[PDB]
């Protein structure tokens, strides 16, 4: 099996940047794709980011388009999300998944899935 | 690191399948596996899961037991198999039960050893090497194919059937490649078939390797222009490659074992470079219930393949667009009406795949039928499965496969199977396919030959020497080899017992046209019809007529009131001496026959001596007078001299007796020749010689004597004459080779000059 | 499970001995192995426990860093070897960092390919396999001796040595005999050694396969006298217990490779079924200290070799009666005074495996002189692959791009040296290409074994080798003939005429021309002929001279009678010159004469003949004579024809292969017309003679004209025959033509010198 | 590591029998001898019995000599030793230890060793 970790999330003010970390165990990290997920307290949860299992492609959601960046490493075996131009209605616990045998995004069957980190986001 | 396809059950079996080509001559240390495969790769793993899905709901097989798989990938590489049956034994050091391939010889054998130490049972379904028979060494080992020793034995029968005696060799390198020519090359040094050179090379090798082998089995043209290749697909696809680089396409013929038998993978834009191949195939039909659960899989709805995704992409050429999987190179997108009914080929070796993992199964079920008769699924006896168990339960199975027939494997682990014979050829205007020509099966080969050929130009079967094998020629081996041949012309005088010998024969035999031995020679001895012996009877007949006239004419005139002076009785007996001489001339050459050859001798040795004795007596008488004891009988003793030559004669019987024999002066011809001593015929000729001197003597003191009817002075013509005949006959004996005529010539001359030369003058007195 | 024998460290590193023989073929399945080896297991065991503990003590290699082993045993069988080899690597699903070893070239390649997965060096000390140099496929290996192509290239020179070319082949099943045998074949191909027939055997097979071998191995006897064996130690064993099952001993000769070189395990209890075989060994000197440490070893005070007990009581046949390892299947205790030092031999390899071990000390000690807690594979190889240091006998080992050492050859010979006493004597050695073995020793006086031949050589006469196909060493020699030189060793070709094969059978020399008529009898006869009718012309010609007055001569014309002499001396001239030489100016001269002087001598018979037929008209009695000089002009004409037919010539001529001659040009046909016109001539004269052959005459002239012309006709139809007669044709002519000069001569002018007189 | 655990002892009366039985855990116990041994309370320890690693060698002491028994099964890993007229001075406590690498009986050193079990004899 496979374990996520997050990491990176904290206190932030608004107009800052942030980067946020999710690690894998396991050796065969690159036979998965990884998508990046939200839920804000009092709402569900909601897609925001996606990579497949090489880079090369990467698809974002349209509230978070523009500002928003992902990436992997396979050498580090490690996933990166990079923030910009943070804004009061981004807090919320953030969480990373793994699919490997999915349809079009954002259809992809998660099937491992991580602690989460909470992000507050003041004026 | 690899991945790895399962569904969970309460047993699990192995597999390892070639899903991906393995890796360069370059990246072997690293063990990079190539691109994906379809027929070899990824319709065995669809395969293998509908069949375990199938299995668990049947409920006479099996009941109350599910059945789970951990499906990995071998790669083709020996390396890559041996790590990932690593990962099989160490999750038992759930369980793996048996394993299901792998299907090459020399990767099932680095497999074999790590399983057969942990006791697990291995079938395999392509792995047809002859050396995975031995249950010493392979103990856990059942294959669901005969071994590769009938293959050789069908690639002979049609080598055979085409006597193509003169081949090159060709075998990639490995277990399977080297055992199949091995066995090949002693089968056809057996039956009489003839190897040029013989080659291997590696499947992953470069291209200056394969360009290098091209070269070396293009320097053997054109006496051999058949290779037998024993090797795999991508070695007779490097082949191809090969001979299109070059651009030497044409010159070939290629056959073909199980490696290259419809995959039409190895001829695809080659195809020009390989028509007329002739390849062998183990006999299998299509699965029908295969091709409907394959052709509706789609990638967003399988979720149990790993490799499906890519291989989507792969085959199709495009980007699947959103998808985990993406690959984002290929520049064309996905579109959503892509399906697999599209030039779909299925695996020409899936209903072995499927028998050899129905076999596993139905040996679990008898094991599970004796240890717990009469419990519903895994009783406490059945747990944890022993392997021993198992294997003897698997060498006892006995069922019927999807194809119809029965498979039960023999004491060796091996089943039956027959073969078919598959040619290349085109059908159209560029459209190529293989078409089934034949099949083998129980030593027996069946094969259409109109089909193959269709014409008079089947190619030169391949020789190294034309047949010199006619009878007047022998042949040479150079040194070589016993194949090729140099053929050189018997002798003339020559025959032959073998086709490479040339022996003559003793003198008087010549050998046959069909120069099968020396039967002998014709003589030749029908001398009548020559000119030579006609005009020799013609002279004796001749001189006979003018002797009998004389003789007539004296008879009647007997009275002989002028004739007084000569004795009557001495002119008859001149006149018999003649007549004898003529009868001797006629009969010169009567017969070989020993009684003529007497009569010859005899009458020779006599008649000349005799008459010219006669006329010595007459000479010497009128010599006396210018004492005498009695003129009227020293005629008598005349007689007695006659006698003396013929004693001399019977010396010539006590020397030795003549015979007729075969003489041969030269091999063309043989004569028959009667016996005459050379130093026998002397003796006669020098009495007759001193006679003539005697009387030449006499003659000369008396030349210029008067005589009444001038006797004295024809006496010295005769002398003289008959001197010099003698003398010129004398030489001709000695010269000539024959030496059968001239003596006759000679005597029968002298004879008619004594004649005349005697008695002319009587004639004209008579008149 | 089975014991293993470890020392503690921190760098362990791992072995695999054969302390056990390999497991029946009855029980290879079973794994279980049998009995107990000394100079292998023992010894090897013993050799490394202390090579390690004198490497660290040592303060110069490795300071600081304490070596610790694991020595297991492969039980020389692939099987047992890969299980104890997949212990190794149980860690990795203290390490080990190394493998030493084994000593068996299939069993060296499936520890391999367990091994190299994992990055683990292998330092082999006896495995020599030619296929295991593929860095390709064995990419962790390396060994510290040479591979066996060098022991193949011996094993042919050897064979070439000596002259041995029907040599029958045996090799053992597995990768060793395999490779081996494959190499020794490729390089005795490209030569005339011709192999007679080629076996396999496994090592383990029972007596009833070593009966069958033997049986096949004795059907080539009489000629495959020699066997070349590149098969292991217990391969020679078993045929030498198979030779004596079937009572057969020094019919054979069998060389050996280094499985079999100088081991007296093989050779004993049959050492007179083996006398007289060569083999080939690496070359190593002993090791001294090793000795001084093995010979004081004690089974009650060892307490780190888990298989010493049972050795001891093995070699000993004893049982130690307290020991924790007491057997109680000997009858016999072991006493006190027992020691190690009786019937001592070392084993002939140790200088390998401890040149092995000190490899991987040094290759450590290099990667270290560069962080290092988790011992790197892949550098440890490219730190091994570097190494170059001096071994335990003086000598540099170093590593090439293959991974493996250059060496020598020793070559042994196993002999009978006092009365039962037999012993193995260094008689040679191979080194880089170059044999130096000595033939004094072996077949001392002139005993050489006889060469393995399929067929005695035919040379120096007119004799063939034909090739019946099955082997190119096996012939058949047939004769040629005598006309016939050997061309090539197989073929006979046959010259042209004229040419006679030389005594060296090697070409013809185109024999020269025989002529010898001087020396002849017959010739001579002919010349003593001529030479007395020249001096009875040459008298008669001055008795003429003298008497030119002619009181009675002038009858007839004194012109006449000069041109009659010089017709004489003419034929005697050419009967002299007929002879002469083959020259053409002599033939042309020879030819002129012919034609010249018998139609002058009939022409002037003619004219002398007719001067008295006019009267019982005349246009010149006087001139009349030269008319006749006109005549004889007309027979030059006919010679002249003569060169308008064909030029003189001089040709040889072969009656025989044997005997060529040379003759000079003689048309068939031309020289008829000469002879017919002076036949046509005499047959004038004869008839003239006889029309007044009665006719009276003052000095009775008619009567001896008509008997000339009678006896010059009757000679000339005697001599017709004779040209057509004998095949030489020489001197049948001059013969002929001096005999009728003679006849003219006499029957001419015998009446003048009566008269004269 | 093999490992040894003792079973058998407890409380009897004089002229009576017992056994006790010694088990290994972990293999290679066919290459071991086997040795059983006695200690009062407040004496020494000393040596009973002892058996070879493949058994047919078995030594007693003196003290003991023809009332016990040694015997070893290598199948079930266990080795038994037969106690017949037990005494009163018998009862001590009872070690089990694997000798190897030793000398003759009882120069033997013992690489493993047991809990042991206590045997009273009583009147
Ligand atoms: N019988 C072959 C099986 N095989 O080899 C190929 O290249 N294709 C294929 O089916 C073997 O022994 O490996
Ligand atoms: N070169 C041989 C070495 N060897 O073979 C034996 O039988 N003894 C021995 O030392 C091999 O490759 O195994």
């Amino acid at each position: 099996q496979v374990q996520l970790v997050e990491s990176g999330g904290g206190l932030v003010q608004a107009g800052g940047s942030l980067r946020l970390s999710c690690a894998a165990s396991g050796r065969t990290f690159t036979s998965y794709a990884m998508g990046w997920f939200r839920q804000a307290p009092g709402k569900e949860r909601e897609s925001v980011a996606a990579i497949s299992s090489s880079g090369g492609s990467t698809h974002y959601a349209d509230s978070v388009k523009g500002r928003f960046t992902i990436s992997r490493d396979n050498s580090k075996n490690t996933v990166y999300l990079q923030m910009n131009s943070l804004k009061p209605e981004d807090t919320a616990v953030y969480y990373c998944a793994a699919a490997m045998y999915g349809s079009r995004w954002p259809d992809w069957e998660y099937d491992y899935w991580g602690q989460g980190t909470q992000v507050t986001v003041s004026s | 690191r690899r991945v790895v396809a399962h569904m969970p059950g309460d047993i699990i079996i192995g597999a390892l399948f070639s899903v991906h080509h393995q890796p360069t001559v370059d990246k072997v240390h690293e063990r990079k596996c190539g691109a994906v495969r379809e027929q070899y790769g990824i319709q065995r793993v669809e395969a293998m899961l509908h069949t375990l899905e199938r299995i668990n709901s049947d409920p006479t097989l099996l009941p109350n037991i599910t059945l789970g798989c951990e499906i990995r990938d071998s790669c083709w590489h020996s390396a890559v198999a041996l790590e990932q049956s690593i990962e099989f034994i160490r999750d038992s050091l759930k369980p793996i039960v048996g394993v299901i391939g792998p299907g090459s010889s020399s990767v099932a054998i680095q497999v074999q050893n790590l399983l057969q130490l942990f006791n697990i049972p291995q079938i395999a379904y392509s792995a047809t090497s002859m050396d995975l028979s031995d249950k010493t060494l392979f103990k856990y080992f059942m294959r669901v194919v005969p071994s590769d020793a009938q293959q050789a034995r069908a690639m002979v029968d049609i080598v055979k059937r085409y006597n193509w005696t003169y081949v090159s060799a060709v075998h990639t390198e490995g277990n399977y490649g080297e055992s199949g020519m091995e066995a090949f090359k002693d089968m056809s040094a057996k039956e009489g078939i003839c190897i040029a050179h013989s080659y291997k090379i590696y499947s992953n090798a470069g291209e200056q390797s394969f360009d290098k082998l091209l070269k070396k089995l293009t320097s053997h043209l054109p006496k051999a222009r058949v290779v037998a290749c024993f090797c795999e697909g991508m070695t007779v696809r490097g082949l191809l490659m090969a001979m299109r680089r070059l651009g030497l396409a044409g010159e070939f013929l290629l056959l073909g074992s199980d490696g290259w038998a419809d995959r039409y993978d190895v001829t695809d834009g080659y195809q020009r470079e390989a028509v007329g191949g002739i390849t062998i195939k183990l006999q299998s039909p299509d699965v029908k219930w295969f091709d409907d659960y394959y052709l509706k899989l789609r990638p967003e709805t399988n979720h149990r393949n790993p490799w499906f995704q890519e291989f989507w992409q792969h085959r199709f050429q495009c980007r699947l667009e959103g998808f985990p999987q993406e690959n984002s190179k290929y520049n064309k997108t996905c579109n959503s009406s892509l399906t697999l009914k599209t030039h779909h080929v299925q695996d020409s070796k899936m209903g072995f795949v499927i028998n050899a993992i129905y076999s596993m199964a139905y040996g679990l079920h008898n094991m599970q039928m004796s240890l717990c008769p009469g419990y519903a699924g895994l009783c406490d006896a059945m747990k944890p499965i022993d392997g021993r168990k198992l294997l003897e339960s698997l060498m006892k199975t006995n069922f019927t496969g999807v194809s119809g027939d029965t498979i039960l494997f023999d004491e060796n682990g091996d089943s039956p199977g027959r073969y078919e014979i598959m040619n290349f050829k085109e059908m159209g205007k560029d459209y190529f396919d293989y078409i089934n020509v034949g099949s083998w099966d129980n030593g027996e080969l069946k094969m259409d030959d109109d089909e193959v050929w269709s014409k008079k130009s089947n190619i030169i079967r391949s020789v190294c020497s034309e047949p010199c094998e006619k009878g007047q020629i022998k042949v040479i081996r150079k040194g070589e080899v016993s194949c090729c041949w140099t053929c050189t012309p018997c002798k003339e005088n020559e025959y032959v017992f073998d086709e490479y010998t040339c022996k003559a024969c003793q003198l008087g035999s010549w050998p046959t046209d069909d120069l099968t031995g020396c039967d002998l020679i014709p003589v030749q001895y029908l001398r009548w019809g020559d000119p030579e012996p006609i005009a020799a009877v013609v002279f004796a007949c001749l001189g006979l007529l003018a002797t009998l006239f004389v003789t007539v004419v004296f008879i009647i005139y007997r009275d002989t009131p002028v004739v007084k002076s000569s004795s009557r009785e001495l002119c008859y007996i001149i006149l018999a001496g003649i007549c004898l001489g003529y009868l001797c001339t006629f009969c010169l050459i009567a017969k070989p026959k020993q009684i003529y050859c007497y009569l010859q001798r005899i009458g020779i040795g006599l008649s000349p001596a005799m008459s010219y004795s006669a006329l010595v007596t007459k000479t010497n008488r009128i010599a006396r007078i210018l004492r005498f004891m009695s003129a009227c009988a020293q005629l008598v003793i005349a007689f007695i001299l006659i006698c003396i030559q013929l004693g001399i004669i019977v010396a010539l019987f006590i020397m030795e007796p003549p015979d007729i024999m075969h003489d041969y002066p030269s091999i063309r011809e043989v004569y028959l020749i009667c016996n005459t001593t050379n130093l026998g015929v002397v003796t006669p000729l020098g009495y007759n010689g001193l006679l003539i001197l005697s009387c030449t003597f006499y003659a000369f003191k008396t030349r210029n004597v008067p005589a009444n009817f001038n006797e004295a002075k024809y006496i010295a013509f005769t002398m003289y004459t008959t001197c010099i005949i003698w003398l010129a006959f004398v030489p001709i004996y000695f010269g000539s080779n024959y030496k059968i005529i001239t003596m006759c010539f000679s005597v029968s001359l002298s004879a008619t000059v004594a004649l005349g030369c005697m008695f002319v003058p009587k004639v004209y007195i008579i008149l």
